[PDB]
């Protein structure tokens, strides 16, 4: 189900320039996943889309960033990332 | 609303 | 493995996992009931023993011919003429009461599983034993029943009497009785209770029990790697599928540093919880000291400052285990999490785990029982 939203031509700015480094600070590259994410917290949340790994691929083209880094530090409460 | 873990799994490590 | 004297597979009113069982109908087991074989079928389910039950109208009392020593019990319900909501009973053993004021439906919806196991392990004097069902008299509707009963022997595997081994995290195991909660193989599939050591435990597989998004990775061992328990050890302490494989943060250190890698295990509070931890370094890289070094937390206190397994083993590929006790704040959310140490400048930032065993403890002498599960 390829996705409904285009992830090639967005600016990735909002991660880029924030989460960085050597070092990938837990809240500073949470923040800015979020800041990115959350306008689209509706497709990607849905499972039948081919969106949000379509959308990692291209943040970890972007940022050259390692393996599992959203998935593993960004973490809140039961329900998810807030987002508001 | 809120980013699901379901949609952060999506950046599961790979082998 | 491990060979039990006893066996006794019972299955009420009368399978996929190889193990022949036996009706209580003319069991010198049976010491009135009403069987009846299950009104749906849910393809989930197999037919033996959760297909046919026995039903206790009324208070009834089971007696097993058993050797002095501990034994697993396990009892098997599936929720469902009468109606499957209103069973609400209790279920005693010698000077314990293994349940009360327990319904199978919302329990087991509550848990979206279809249908129920429990364990428990106790220790029996004498050659007999005490299994009786009590339909709750608090309300009449009240009524008991069970799918299946079994009773294995077992060693004494699960005891710290030992002079000051165990203390809570902040402790003494002896003819106290245990209900275990959760037997998980970290980082490797559901064992089934014949794959096990002879001791017939069902491994499951602990990534619904990761907390976000954040599963690491998992490892198994290489296939030139030989899990070889220590010499003096028991070996059916846990399959070699547990130590063969466990989970991991992951290849990068400074992103090891920034997470917990965590899991979450809801419990009945008013208890205190005997937790083993499962350890084997199964990684090609780590064969020597100040490699892998991490913190293990418990209820979001610290459990184990530096927990080097070579340390506690000297080697690769042999397997290790730890008791801890938790006393959980006063139903409840019971926290695991491991977390690298680089005090002592480690070469990896990294944490591991091979599985996790954890027990709900007898409070003084008397219930083992706890709430029944809001969904
Ligand atoms: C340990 O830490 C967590 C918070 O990181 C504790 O608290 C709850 O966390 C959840 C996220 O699962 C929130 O939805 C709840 O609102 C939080 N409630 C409270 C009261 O904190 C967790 O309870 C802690 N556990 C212990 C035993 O200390
Ligand atoms: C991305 O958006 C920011 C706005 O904060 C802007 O300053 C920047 O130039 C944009 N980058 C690109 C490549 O469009
Ligand atoms: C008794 O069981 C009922 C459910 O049938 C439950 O609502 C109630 O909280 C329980 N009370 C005690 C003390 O277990």
């Amino acid at each position: 189900t390829t996705c409904k939203e285009d992830f090639a031509n967005k600016n990735y700015t909002i991660i880029t320039s924030r989460c960085k480094g050597p070092n990938y600070p837990a809240n500073v590259c949470c923040s800015a996943f979020k800041d990115f994410a959350c306008p689209f917290a509706e497709v990607l949340n849905d499972e039948k889309n081919d969106c949000a790994s379509t959308m990692f691929s291209y943040i970890n083209l972007y940022g050259r960033y390692p393996p599992g880094i959203f998935a593993n530090m960004c973490k809140e409460g039961k329900e998810g990332l807030d987002c508001t | 609303r809120y980013i699901s873990y379901g949609a952060l799994r999506r950046n599961t490590i790979p082998c | 493995d491990y060979s039990p004297t006893e066996k006794i597979l019972l299955n009420c009113g009368g399978d996929t996992d190889n193990r022949i069982w036996i009706s209580d109908v003319k069991s010198k087991f049976l010491s009135d009931s009403k069987t009846s074989p299950a009104l749906t079928q849910d393809p989930s389910v197999p037919e033996v023993p959760y297909m046919t039950a026995r039903v206790f109208r009324s208070p009834f009392t089971y007696t097993f011919p058993v050797a002095s020593g501990r034994k697993f019990v396990r009892l098997y319900f599936y929720p469902n003429g009468l109606n499957a909501t209103n069973s609400l009973f209790s279920v005693s053993f010698g000077p314990y009461t293994l349940l009360k004021n327990f319904s199978a439906s919302q329990t087991a919806e509550a848990l979206t599983y279809a249908f129920i196991i429990k364990e428990f392990v106790v220790n029996v004097e004498g050659g007999t034993l005490n299994m009786t069902f009590t339909p709750e008299s608090a309300p009449s509707n009240a009524y008991a029943f069970v799918n299946g009963i079994e009773v294995t022997s077992m060693p004494d595997m699960y005891s710290s009497t030992d002079g000051t081994l165990t203390m809570v995290g902040s402790t003494i195991d002896n003819s106290t009785a245990l209900e275990n909660v959760y037997r998980l193989n970290v980082g490797g599939n559901d064992i089934s209770p014949s794959a096990d050591t002879g001791l017939y435990r069902s491994w499951y597989d602990d990534q619904p029990y990761i907390f976000g998004a954040g599963l690491g990775i998992p490892e198994t061992a290489d296939p030139n790697m030989t899990i070889k328990y220590p010499t003096g050890t028991p070996t059916y302490v846990a399959p070699v599928d547990v130590y063969s494989t466990a989970r991991s943060m992951g290849p990068t250190a400074q992103i090891n540093l920034n997470y917990n890698l965590t899991w979450i295990f809801s419990i009945d509070s008013g208890f205190t919880y005997l937790v083993r931890l499962h350890f084997c370094e199964v990684s090609s890289n780590i064969t020597k000291i100040n490699q892998r070094v991490f913190t293990i937390y418990l209820n979001n206190q610290t459990a184990e400052p530096e927990a080097d397994v070579i340390a506690w083993t000297s080697s690769n590929g042999v397997p290790f285990h730890k008791d801890y006790v938790v006393n959980p704040p006063e139903q409840q959310d019971l926290w695991l999490a491991l977390h690298p140490n680089p005090v002592n400048k480690p070469e990896y930032y990294d944490s591991l785990l091979n599985g996790v065993e954890i027990f709900k403890m007898n409070t003084s002498d008397g219930n083992l029982a706890g709430t029944n599960p809001i969904p």
